[PDB]
C-alpha cells in the first residue's frame, strides 16, 4: 500500500522536509536511512512511505521539485537531507517569481515532464500504489502553479489514483508578495477538480496559534512549520501504524467526502506545543477532546460555529482509555449537535493508535469537513477582487500569455464553491 | 548564477559607477588589483558576489560592467585611477566628441557611430553568464549621452535581449550642480523613449542629494564627489540583496513584484537612513526604530516630493546590518499609528521587509559615519509624479517659444518628436493621478 510523496516550491519543500524528519523519527529511521528502533510496530507499515534499499536502508518515496535550487540545496544540507534519493531532486534554475503563470504555463511546463519521469519510476516499483500526496503553498508560483500543473498531469496518467494535498493558504499577516490572492484563487479551482482531499493549512491560523496561544512574539516560518509537520504526522498515523484503522486512502476519502467538490478539510491538533518548550503534564482525555474542537486549535482560521460539520474524523495517539475517549467524543457532539448536519448519520468517527508522537504522552489530531471553510475562500475572494477591480499587478501574468478571462473564470468558480457550501449549511 | 550586468553611460553614469564599484570592492574584500583572499574557489564560483563579479584564472575578480561615454576624459580617469586593474580595457568605451548636452547627438548623430561596438562588448559579458538576470543602467537625464545614447541603448537591448530585465538609476536634473539649460528637453525625451524598455527605474534628484549632504553631513558646497558617495550607498543598499546571502534576505525581484502594479508605474521613491557625520554619530546609537522612522521624513528622500500628500501603492524596507525582525515589526507598528501613511484602496497595506546581515561600509576619507545598521525604503507613491510635473513645466516654458530647439532640429530631429514625447509625459502624469482615485 505505497504512497508517493511530492513536495513543490519553497514552502512545499520546507514543510515536506519537516514531515519526513518527524515520521522518520517515529519509525526509528536515522538520517543515514538505517533503522534503529525498539518496536516491530515501527516497521510493520514502513513500506507505505519508505522504499527498502539493498543494504537495509529505507529511502523515502519522495520527489522534491522546484524551479530554483535555493531551497532544495538547503534540504540536501538539512538534518535528514541525505536520506532522500538524489535522483528524486528535480529542479530548474530560472525560478517562478511568485507567479502562477510561470509555474503553470511557461517555466514549470518546461520542467514538468522530468518530474513525471521520476513519479513513474517510483510508481512502477509499487506493488499497489494507493495514492499521491503533495505539499505546497498556494501563494507563490512553483508550489501553486507548477504543483497544480503536476496534479493535472498525474491525474491524466493515473486517473484512478487518490490525490491528496496539504496546501498552505496565503494571508496578509504572513505574506511575501501582494499577488498571493491571485495565485491562490487560480490554484483553488485546480484543487476543486483534481484532488480527493485538500488540507487547508492557513498561515493566518498558524500565525495566531504561535502568537496568541504559544506566546511566541515573533514567529518564524520554522515555528509555523512545526505545527504543520505535527499535524501531517497525525493525519497519516492511521496509515503508518497498525491499529483500529487500516483503511487505504480511497476508503478514508469515501467516508469523509459526501460531495466531490467539497473536499477541503479543516485540520487541528492537540495539545498545541511550541518547539523546544517541554511541558511535563499530559492532557486528560476531556482536555484533548475539548481543545481539538475549539477554534483556537483549528489551522484554517475559520469559525466552525459559523457552519456545519459534514463529517469529522479524530485520531487519538498514546496509551489511554478509549472508553473515556468514546464518552468525551459523544459528549462534545450531544452538547453541540446543531453544528453537525443531521442528514449524515454518525458522521463523527474516532480511532486510536498506541504510539504517541515524540514529546507527548498523548495527542489528538482533528480532521473536520465543515461548511465553515467557505470563510477561507470568501477571504481570498475579497482580496482577489480588491486588486482585480483595477486589474492591478496583472501585467506579471499577461506577460506570460494569460488573459483576463482566465482570472474572471477563476474568480467565478471560487464564488460557486462558496455558494455550494452555503447550500448544505442551510439544509 | 543570476548575473547582473551594469552599464554606465555618460559622465554622471560613469562617475557614479566608480563610486559604486569601489564601494562593492570594499564590501566584498576585493582589492584594487581584483584579488580577493577570502575567495577559495579560484577562477570561478556561484557565490552571491558572483552576480556582479566574474573571475579570471589568475584570481582577478572583474566587475560585470561596461562604461560608455562619447568623450574620453571621464573614463580616462578610470583607466588611470586607483581601480584601473579592476577593469579589462574593452569594458571602457569612449568616442572623441560628446553630445554637447544634445539628445539628438547622443541618440543619433554621435551615438550611432559607437552603438554597435557597445553592444558587442556587452554581448561578450552576457556570453560569460550562465543565467543572466538583466541589466543595470546608470545615466543622467540631462546629459546628451546620458539621455540620448541611453535610450538608444535601451531600445537596442530590448531587441537583442527580448524581455530580459532592465533597471535604471537615473539622475534627475537640479540647477544647483548643473551648468546646462536644455536638460528639461533631454529629460522628457529619454523618459518617453525609455519608458517601454525599462522595467523599473530609480530616480535620484540631485537637489535631494545636495540638500542631504549640506544638512546631514554639514558639507558647505557639495561636489559630484560628495553626491556620488551618498548615491553609491543607496545603490549598494538596493543591490545588496543580489550580492549577499542570508535567511532573511529578500531578492530585489521580489520587491519589484510589489513595486510595479502597472508597467508604466515603475518609479520607486527611495529614502535612506541614517546619513550622519562622524562628529554627530559619536556616542549616539541609531536604533532600528530611529532609522525606520527617518524613512518617513521627506528630507531623507532621493527625490523631492511629498508622499504625505499622495497615496502609497507599495512600501518596502531594505535593512542592512545589526537588525532583527522583532525590532523591525515594533518600529513599523509605531509608525503606522503616528505617520501620514495612506494606501490606495486596491492594494494591501503591509510593509514588505528585507534584512541583509552584512553591515554598511564607508569609503576611506568619506563624510558618512560608519554605522551598525542602515535602511533603504523603496515605496511606490503617487507623489513621485510631482517630479514629472516640475520637469514638464520647465519643458513647456521653453518649448512654447521653441527655445534651443534649433540645436535638435539641426541634428536631424523634428518638432513632432518633442510634442509626442511631451504627450507621453502628460499621459504619465494622468496615469499617476488615475491610480490614486478610489475604486467604484
Ligand atoms: N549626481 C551626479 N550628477 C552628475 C555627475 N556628473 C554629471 N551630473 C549631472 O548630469 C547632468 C549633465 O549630464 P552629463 O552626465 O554630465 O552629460 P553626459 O551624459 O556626459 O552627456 P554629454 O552632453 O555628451 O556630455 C547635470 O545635471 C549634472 O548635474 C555626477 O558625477 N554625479
Ligand atoms: N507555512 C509556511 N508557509 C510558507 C513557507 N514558505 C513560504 N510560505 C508561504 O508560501 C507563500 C509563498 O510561496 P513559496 O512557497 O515561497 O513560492 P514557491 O517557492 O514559488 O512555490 C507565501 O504565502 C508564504 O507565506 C513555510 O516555510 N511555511
Ligand atoms: C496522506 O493522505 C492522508 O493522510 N489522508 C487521510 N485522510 C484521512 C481521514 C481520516 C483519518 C483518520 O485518522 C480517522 C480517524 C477516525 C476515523 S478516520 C486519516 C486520514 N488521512
Ligand atoms: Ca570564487
Ligand atoms: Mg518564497
Ligand atoms: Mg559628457
Amino acid at each position: 500500500r505505497e504512497i508517493v510523496h511530492i513536495q513543490a516550491g519553497q514552502c512545499g519543500n520546507q514543510i515536506g522536509a519537516k514531515f519526513w524528519e518527524v515520521i522518520s523519527d517515529e519509525h526509528g529511521i536515522d538520517p543515514t536511512g538505517s533503522y534503529h528502533g525498539d518496536s516491530d510496530l515501527q516497521l510493520e507499515r514502513i513500506n507505505v512511505y519508505y522504499n527498502e534499499a539493498t543494504g537495509n536502508k529505507y529511502v523515502p518515496r519522495a520527489i522534491l521539485v522546484d524551479l530554483e535550487p535555493g531551497t532544495m540545496d538547503s534540504v540536501r544540507s538539512g538534518p535528514f537531507g541525505q536520506i532522500f534519493r538524489p535522483d528524486n531532486f528535480v529542479f530548474g534554475q530560472s525560478g517562478a517569481g511568485n507567479n502562477w503563470a510561470k509555474g503553470h504555463y511557461t517555466e514549470g511546463a518546461e520542467l514538468v515532464d522530468s518530474v513525471l519521469d521520476v513519479v513513474r519510476k517510483e510508481s512502477e516499483s509499487c506493488d499497489c500504489l494507493q495514492g499521491f500526496q503533495l505539499t505546497h503553498s498556494l501563494g507563490g508560483g512553483t508550489g501553486s502553479g507548477m504543483g497544480t500543473l503536476l496534479i493535472s498531469k498525474i491525474r491524466e496518467e493515473y486517473p484512478d489514483r487518490i490525490m491528496n494535498t496539504f496546501s498552505v493558504m496565503p494571508s496578509p499577516k504572513v505574506s511575501d508578495t501582494v499577488v498571493e490572492p491571485y495565485n491562490a484563487t487560480l490554484s483553488v479551482h485546480q484543487l476543486v477538480e483534481n484532488t480527493d482531499e485538500t488540507y487547508c493549512i492557513d498561515n493566518e491560523a498558524l500565525y495566531d496559534i504561535c502568537f496568541r496561544t504559544l506566546k511566541l512574539t515573533t514567529p518564524t516560518y520554522g515555528d509555523l512549520n512545526h505545527l504543520v509537520s505535527a499535524t501531517m504526522s497525525g493525519v497519516t498515523t492511521c496509515l503508518r501504524f497498525p491499529g483500529q484503522l487500516n483503511a487505504d486512502l480511497r476508503k478514508l476519502a469515501v467516508n469523509m467526502v459526501p460531495f466531490p467538490r467539497l473536499h477541503f478539510f479543516m485540520p487541528g491538533f492537540a495539545p498545541l506545543t511550541s518547539r523546544g518548550s517541554q511541558q511535563y503534564r499530559a492532557l486528560t482525555v476531556p482536555e484533548l477532546t475539548q481543545q481539538m474542537f475549539d477554534s483556537k486549535n483549528m489551522m484554517a482560521a475559520c469559525d466552525p460555529r459559523h457552519g456545519r460539520y459534514l463529517t469529522v474524523a479524530a485520531i487519538f495517539r498514546g496509551r489511554m482509555s478509549m472508553k473515556e475517549v468514546d464518552e468525551q467524543m459523544l459528549n462534545v457532539q450531544n452538547k453541540n449537535s446543531s453544528y453537525f448536519v443531521e442528514w449524515i448519520p454518525n458522521n463523527v468517527k474516532t480511532a486510536v493508535c498506541d504510539i504517541p508522537p515524540r514529546g507527548l504522552k498523548m495527542s489528538a489530531t482533528f480532521i473536520g469537513n465543515s461548511t465553515a471553510i467557505q470563510e477561507l475562500f470568501k477571504r481570498i475572494s475579497e482580496q482577489f477582487t480588491a486588486m482585480f477591480r483595477r486589474k492591478a499587478f496583472l501585467h506579471w501574468y499577461t506577460g506570460e500569455g494569460m488573459d483576463e478571462m482566465e482570472f474572471t473564470e477563476a474568480e467565478s468558480n471560487m464564488n460557486d464553491l462558496v455558494s455550494e457550501y452555503q447550500q448544505y449549511q442551510d439544509a | 548564477m543570476r548575473e547582473c550586468i551594469s552599464i554606465h553611460v555618460g559622465q554622471a553614469g560613469v562617475q557614479i559607477g566608480n563610486a559604486c564599484w569601489e564601494l562593492y570592492c570594499l564590501e566584498h574584500g576585493i582589492q584594487p588589483d581584483g584579488q580577493m583572499p577570502s575567495d577559495k574557489t579560484i577562477g570561478g564560483g556561484d557565490d552571491s558576489f558572483n552576480t556582479f563579479f566574474s573571475e579570471t584564472g589568475a584570481g582577478k575578480h572583474v566587475p560585470r560592467a561596461v562604461f560608455v561615454d562619447l568623450e574620453p576624459t571621464v573614463i580616462d580617469e578610470v583607466r588611470t585611477g586607483t581601480y584601473r586593474q579592476l577593469f579589462h580595457p574593452e569594458q571602457l568605451i569612449t568616442g572623441k566628441e560628446d553630445a554637447a548636452n544634445n539628445y539628438a547627438r547622443g541618440h543619433y548623430t554621435i551615438g550611432k557611430e559607437i552603438i554597435d561596438l557597445v553592444l558587442d562588448r556587452i554581448r561578450k559579458l552576457a556570453d560569460q553568464c550562465t543565467g543572466l538576470q538583466g541589466f543595470l543602467v546608470f545615466h543622467s537625464f540631462g546629459g546628451g549621452t546620458g539621455s540620448g545614447f541611453t535610450s538608444l541603448l535601451m531600445e537596442r537591448l530590448s531587441v537583442d535581449y527580448g524581455k530580459k530585465s532592465k533597471l535604471e538609476f537615473s539622475i534627475y536634473p537640479a540647477p544647483q550642480v548643473s551648468t546646462a539649460v536644455v536638460e528639461p528637453y533631454n529629460s522628457i525625451l529619454t523618459t518617453h523613449t525609455t519608458l517601454e524598455h525599462s522595467d523599473c527605474a530609480f530616480m535620484v534628484d540631485n537637489e535631494a542629494i545636495y540638500d542631504i549632504c549640506r544638512r546631514n553631513l554639514d558639507i558647505e558646497r557639495p561636489t559630484y564627489t560628495n553626491l556620488n558617495r551618498l548615491i553609491s550607498q543607496i545603490v549598494s543598499s538596493i543591490t545588496a540583496s543580489l550580492r549577499f546571502d542570508g535567511a532573511l534576505n529578500v531578492d530585489l525581484t521580489e520587491f519589484q513584484t510589489n513595486l510595479v502594479p502597472y508597467p508604466r508605474i515603475h518609479f520607486p521613491l527611495a529614502t535612506y537612513a541614517p546619513v550622519i557625520s562622524a562628529e554627530k554619530a559619536y556616542h549616539e546609537q541609531l536604533s532600528v526604530a530611529e532609522i525606520t522612522n527617518a524613512c518617513f521624513e521627506p528630507a531623507n528622500q532621493m527625490v523631492k516630493c511629498d508622499p504625505r500628500h499622495g497615496k502609497y501603492m507599495a512600501c518596502c524596507l531594505l535593512y542592512r546590518g545589526d537588525v532583527v525582525p522583532k525590532d523591525v515589526n515594533a518600529a513599523i507598528a509605531t509608525i503606522k499609528t503616528k505617520r501620514s501613511i495612506q494606501f490606495v484602496d486596491w492594494c494591501p497595506t503591509g510593509f514588505k521587509v528585507g534584512i541583509n546581515y552584512q553591515p554598511p561600509t564607508v569609503v576611506p576619507g568619506g563624510d558618512l559615519a560608519k554605522v551598525q545598521r542602515a535602511v533603504c525604503m523603496l515605496s511606490n507613491t503617487t507623489a513621485i509624479a510631482e517630479a514629472w510635473a516640475r520637469l514638464d513645466h520647465k519643458f513647456d516654458l521653453m518649448y512654447a517659444k521653441r527655445a534651443f530647439v534649433h540645436w535638435y532640429v539641426g541634428e536631424g530631429m523634428e518638432e513632432g518628436e518633442f510634442s509626442e514625447a511631451r504627450e507621453d509625459m502628460a499621459a504619465l502624469e494622468k496615469d499617476y493621478e488615475e491610480v490614486g482615485v478610489d475604486s467604484v
